[PDB]
């Protein structure tokens, strides 16, 4: 409810989205700095967006420290100002710039369990986040990291009903979707973060596929083409296929040569293919992989 | 398994049963409407169940616009002229942040038979949401029975079929159905449903649940038994209409009980 464009000053364009153009700016009467996204309706023929009606929304209830908080909703009749929480980095641009040697475990330990922390909160709160990458993932000057842009995220039910297919960039993409299955649910978001882990250590992606099916095709060589063993149901999804190649699974320890025992075992958890069986954020909290987890 | 989202369900239910008292609306509101009053409202109501049906929209989606509708009129006087204006906004805001492909603005437009403008409804949009303050992830009937579906010993279509309709029924009479909560109108519902179709009653683990049991339920069960007896003679029919397709089990036209025993 309580700012207005008067009292911020803008700094500097920090980025962009089909959602409009984010600035970074300053708060002149309280000295707080800030990220404005900027959603124009004059240019919009349906009048406000759905991406945008679910972020405010959203935002407004998940109050956590391991989500960007929304301060406030400026909401003029020729724009939409969304006052953020400034993050001065993102999880790739540290991945590229910085983490050229790699990313130290202790730091790895810590953004990992501040992330489960943050989606164990969404889950809890009936959200799907449903975008979850290191674009993302944002991070500040004390060693934070946070989920961001809320814009493809969803109030699920319980138990939850059909929503919209082919959510999550290809690259993070869990294989329940992939199949085509007329249900998924909070699984998703875990795939994603495997994905993520596997990513802070290495500083490349798992699975960078270049289609649907190439992405299915290359998860198939890293993890084994699923059966009714390994996935009860998989075999009868919408978008398997009998002609699907069957590949062996490797030893783990070859997807991610540099993780440890516990690393491993958590990892696999995460990349389960059976959606059941897939660990939740709320327990791999408590994986050992974290018993010695700090903060830098 | 993991799409009743074993892990999260309680934290869930928790929540929106808190939710539920922040998003409810004033039980007096009606009264202090001057030129509007809770028949119009059921004229509305029902005219949204209709273009629910007509663009095969969710049952949740008809849920929320019912409760934002019912927010906005809690402090905002609207004249009859401009009470489907609301109504139109509503289904507006409701499709857009629950369906994968809501209708277009021009839809909703024609639905109105052109009582209001392009201009008018988008206008609407962006005052309901200022009312609102944004705050549209509302919890509804629908979300609380599906958690209490689970509770069945087994699986039985027609007991949730004909839950949905019940709690449907309950939108359409603001008197009395506004001063019960979403979570205790749901439990009425399911255990009017189980009973009409099984014999059975409110079961022991939904008490656990929701600390709800057949004493707490009383009142909205007698109001909704009335409501459903009373329901082919009703002044609107859109939802019994509805419940008559097979997609629904043909619900509609199941017999209610004569009594409830206590």
């Amino acid at each position: 409810g309580p700012g207005s464009m008067e009292n911020f000053q803008k700094v500097e364009k920090i980025g962009e989205g089909t959602y409009g153009v984010v600035y970074k700016a300053r708060n002149k009467l309280t000295g707080e700095v800030v990220a404005l996204k900027k959603i124009r309706l004059d240019t919009e023929t349906e009048g406000v967006p759905s991406t945008a009606i679910r972020e405010i929304s959203l935002l407004k209830e998940l109050n956590h420290p391991n989500i960007v908080k929304l301060l406030d909703v400026i909401h003029t009749e020729n724009k939409l100002y969304l006052v953020f929480e400034f993050l001065h980095q993102d999880l790739k641009k540290f991945m590229d710039a910085s983490a050229l040697t790699g990313i130290p475990l202790p730091l790895i330990k810590s953004y990992l369990f501040q992330l489960l922390q943050g989606l164990a909160f969404c889950h809890s709160h009936r959200v799907l986040h449903r975008d979850l990458k290191p674009q993302n993932l944002l991070i500040n000057t004390e060693g934070a990291i946070k989920l961001a842009d809320f814009g493809l995220a969803r109030a699920f039910g319980v138990p939850v009903r059909t929503y919209t297919h082919e959510v999550v960039t290809l690259w993070y993409r869990a294989p329940e979707i992939l199949l085509g299955c007329k249900y998924y649910s909070t699984a998703v978001d875990i795939w994603s973060l495997g994905c993520i882990f596997a990513e802070m250590v290495t500083r490349r992606a798992l699975f960078p596929g270049d289609s649907e099916i190439d992405q299915l095709f290359r998860i198939f060589r890293t993890l084994g083409t699923p059966d009714e063993v390994v996935w009860p149901g998989v075999t009868s999804m919408p978008d398997y296929k009998p002609s699907f190649p069957k590949w062996a699974r490797q030893d783990f320890s070859k997807v991610v040569p540099p993780l440890d025992e516990d690393g491993r075992s958590l990892l696999s958890q995460m990349l389960h293919y059976d959606p059941n069986k897939r660990i939740s954020a709320k327990a791999a909290l408590a994986h050992p992989f974290f018993q010695d987890v700090t903060k830098p | 398994g993991v799409n009743e989202v074993p892990d999260y369900h309680e934290d869930i239910h928790t929540y929106l049963r808190e939710m539920e008292v922040k998003c409810k609306p004033k039980v007096g509101y009606m009264k202090k409407q001057p030129d509007i009053t809770n028949s119009m409202r059921a004229i509305l109501v029902d005219w949204l169940v209709e273009v629910g049906e007509e663009y095969k929209l969710q049952n949740e989606t008809l849920h929320l616009a019912v409760n934002y509708i019912d927010r906005f009129l809690s402090s905002m006087s609207v004249l009859r002229g401009k009470l489907q204006l609301v109504g139109t906004a509503a289904m507006l805001l409701a499709s857009k942040f629950e369906e994968i492909y809501p209708p277009e603005v021009a839809e909703f437009v024609y639905i109105t038979d052109d009582t209001y403008t392009k201009k008018q409804v988008l206008r609407m949009e962006h005052l309901v949401l200022k009312v609102l303050a944004f705050d549209l992830a509302a919890p509804t009937i629908n979300q609380f029975l599906t958690q209490y579906f689970l509770h069945q010993q087994p699986a039985n279509c027609k007991v949730e079929s004909l839950a949905m309709f019940l709690g449907e029924l309950s939108l359409i009479d603001a008197d009395p159905y506004l001063k019960y909560l979403p979570s205790v109108i749901a439990a009425a519902a399911f255990h009017l449903a189980l009973y009409t179709v099984t014999g059975q009653s409110w079961p022991e683990s939904l008490v656990q649940k929701t600390g709800y049991t057949l004493e707490t339920l009383k009142p909205c069960l007698l109001d909704l038994h009335q409501t459903y007896l009373r329901a082919p003679q009703h002044a609107q029919q859109s939802i019994r209409e509805k419940y008559k397709n097979s997609k629904y089990h043909g619900v509609s036209l199941l017999n209610p009980p004569e009594t409830l025993n206590v």
